[PDB]
DNA sequence: ACGTGCCTGGAGACTAGGGAGTAATCCCCTTGGCGGTTAAAACGCGGGGGACAGCGCGTACGTGCGTTTAAGCGGTGCTAGAGCTGTCTACGACCAATTGAGCGGCCTCGGCAC
DNA sequence: GTGCCGAGGCCGCTCAATTGGTCGTAGACAGCTCTAGCACCGCTTAAACGCACGTACGCGCTGTCCCCCGCGTTTTAACCGCCAAGGGGATTACTCCCTAGTCTCCAGGCACGT
């Protein structure tokens, strides 16, 4: 019917990060099945989390937890800090 | 093609298995290229543990044996 | 009557990734019986980093090869030159990866 | 119906995907054992896949199946997702 | 006032089904109810994910025996497969 | 008036609550609708695998000369038995002995 | 509390190599032992005192301990209780 | 059931040493120390079984550190 | 690779309710100290088993080349089956009243250790 | 023959499983479409294959020396018991604020065209 996918996100990403670089509609699938793959991860990593303590809401805490304890190292610190960051944000944009 | 597994050997071995799981059955080009590409990785991935085993052994040919070590470190099944 | 003009939580957490779609996928797929506001934001934040990563390094190998487009070679390139992404995509198989 | 493919996988197969894995030199038996350990490994993931079609009622393998095979033994497959 | 749930007499009156004279430690218990638990998060778990699969939002017995041959192997799939549906087939006779 | 009160694991022949394992498969987030038929198969599974550890456990504590069974026996069927050493070869019996 | 993995001693180290059917160890052996249980011991304890902050709480229990090692493909039976 | 004995109070302040440079102020509950006990118990001996397939390859009966580092690396442990 | 229509999923506003945050209490379980006393570890020594380097042999593997085989490609046709839409009925959720199954505390004495 | 403690049996209560009725909707089934999997054929040419041959390397043997194991002795520090303190986990009660649900509106993303 019409399948959902993330691939004008990951371009205006790759304008971001690669302003004059492309990327063939292979590595997009590779990107697609990759960001597919990490929302799986957190998500159930969450579930998991939310069940243990006896809660019925998947909030931030959940999903930091979960970032910290799937990523490693260097990278949870920069995925937390990047999270925390908007969560502020859009907690003060009304 | 660098790793050139052969497409149609491939496609016959493939149903020749899956002949011994229910009858009559089809398979996409997707599905067959989804296996191809698994079975190099595995195969690849395999015989880089059966040449770390080899030069433990202090030596340079690789032998059923290496395959047999790397295979039951690993914890495949035998 | 007077709504006012449509804004959304993509731009007001300053994201790319949809934070709505993000939302809806969460809620769709029986992870909790509550969603809450600030979960799908932070999802998409770290989403969106870990794309970025991704594609810079990918698009590193790509000019380090001259190239000026991202295929999976420079892809698997990225992921296995670097210790944390080798670490999170270790056990993966790239498509065309080692050859393309 | 044909039987006995397995030795469609050729020697020359075998060589060039142990110089990708970083072998120098191979024995002669190591293609026999070779062959054995594919059809392992091809066995677990095709009965697993035509595990997944059968539960949907359907009589074609698609790329899907495989994926969702391959990944329950803890080898996720990227770029197939569509 | 209070409870914490277990499967610890279910497992002894099988035990007693299958070893009438044997008898078994609390320390064993512990192992067989996390046996148990264990098993059913797993069939569980394949059963959720067989469901969301192919858009369904119920989990019925078919998706119990897909999860059930997934997960377990040969000849433990094969019996346990037969007593779920001869149990089902009882059930369902029944009233 | 209603008629006299029977557990599901009776109707089903079984020895395992068939009513609390739907409300575990309710509760736990699976799916939002559970068949009937679901618990009942479950139910069946889990009592026979049950039994098969059980009766495994109880010929090794036999061939001991002890009549209880303990963690060793556990481990000693789970990892004498070739199909249960499959299903349950990446765990840690508590008290068990590595081999 | 500093040197503490010298607490795994000798022998011990002798007696679970002879577990695992080991006749003959190398003196080098110990320190090489004691690197990798502090490498395991991190991991799985670093994980545990995750889920523990998640819950609020000052104790490690034997469920953080259980669920650090399921998430590590080792799974734990007899500590649920 | 067949003593293997790993002496608790050392353990103990090895968990507790370890568990300090993740938290400060840390209680640890007495089965949760058990616990850990075991796992590290199940742990090392299957590395030690895999270390003993690796010595007896290269055609030794005396397990060395080369033999433990093969055994890792082929298991996928980090280094 | 960019412009354009439309249509379906996201955003805005409002309401109800229950999930969760916070305060208070209690009691239990973790931490620390001290003494003795004993099991386990540490240490030294002597001997011999085993690790490792060197060497010779013979065998089996890598390379090159001419021949054979069968894979790949393009075209054609057939027909099964996957995906979609529409209908309708059985089935599972929800609520309320009933009651027996199951859990905790107490009492007992058997299978083992001494 | 004696003593221990932990596992088995019994009873009160209380709460979760059962039964009955209702109803909304999920899914099973029929019909249709049109896509893509499979089979055949002829031609070409890439790749596999089979043989010869030289030499690198695997493997068996030998000799030396080093460094592990077993044993006896001394040390040291775990461990058990007893006591005390206090932190903090679990439970309960109250409140309020955050999320689901519904209806309305519109604007972003996708197929088509250029």
């Amino acid at each position: 019917s019409r399948k959902e996918s993330y691939s004008i996100y990951v371009y205006k990403v790759l304008k971001q990060v690669h302003p004059d670089t492309g990327i063939s509609s292979k590595a997009m699938g590779i990107m697609n099945s990759f960001v597919n793959d990490i929302f799986e991860r957190i998500a159930g990593e969450a579930s998991r989390l939310a069940h243990y303590n006896k809660r019925s809401t998947i909030t931030s805490r959940e999903i930091q937890t979960a970032v910290r304890l799937l990523l490693p190292g260097e990278l949870a610190k920069h995925a937390v800090s990047e999270g925390t960051k908007a969560v502020t944000k859009y907690t003060s944009a009304k | 093609t660098e790793l050139l597994i052969r497409k149609l050997p491939f496609q016959r071995l493939v149903r020749e298995i899956a002949q011994d799981f229910k009858t009559d059955l089809r398979f996409q080009s997707s599905a067959v290229m989804a296996l191809q590409e698994a079975c190099k990785a595995y195969l690849v991935g395999l015989f880089e543990d059966t040449n770390l085993c080899a030069i433990h052994a202090k030596r340079v040919t690789i032998m059923p044996k290496d395959i047999q070590l790397a295979r039951r470190i690993r914890g495949e099944r035998a | 009557k007077a709504r006012a003009k449509a804004k959304t939580r993509s731009s007001r957490a300053g994201l790319q990734f949809p934070v709505g779609r993000v939302h809806r996928l969460l809620r769709k797929g029986n992870y909790s019986e509550r969603v809450g506001a600030g979960a799908p934001v932070y999802l998409a934040a770290v989403l969106e980093y870990l794309t970025a990563e991704i594609l810079e390094l990918a698009g590193n190998a790509a000019r380090d090869n001259k190239k000026t487009r991202i295929i999976p070679r420079h892809l698997q390139l990225a992921i296995r030159n670097d210790e944390e992404l080798n670490k999170l995509l270790g056990r993966v198989t790239i498509a065309q990866g080692g050859v393309l | 119906v044909l039987r006995d493919n397995i030795q469609g996988i050729t020697k020359p197969a075998i060589r060039r995907l142990a110089r990708r894995g970083g072998v120098k030199r191979i024995s002669g038996l190591i293609y026999e054992e070779t062959r054995g350990v594919l059809k392992v490994f091809l066995e677990n993931v095709i009965r697993d896949a035509v595990t997944y079609t059968e539960h949907a009622k359907r009589k074609t393998v698609t790329a899907m199946d495989v994926v969702y095979a391959l990944k329950r033994q803890g080898r996720t497959l990227y770029g197939f997702g569509g």
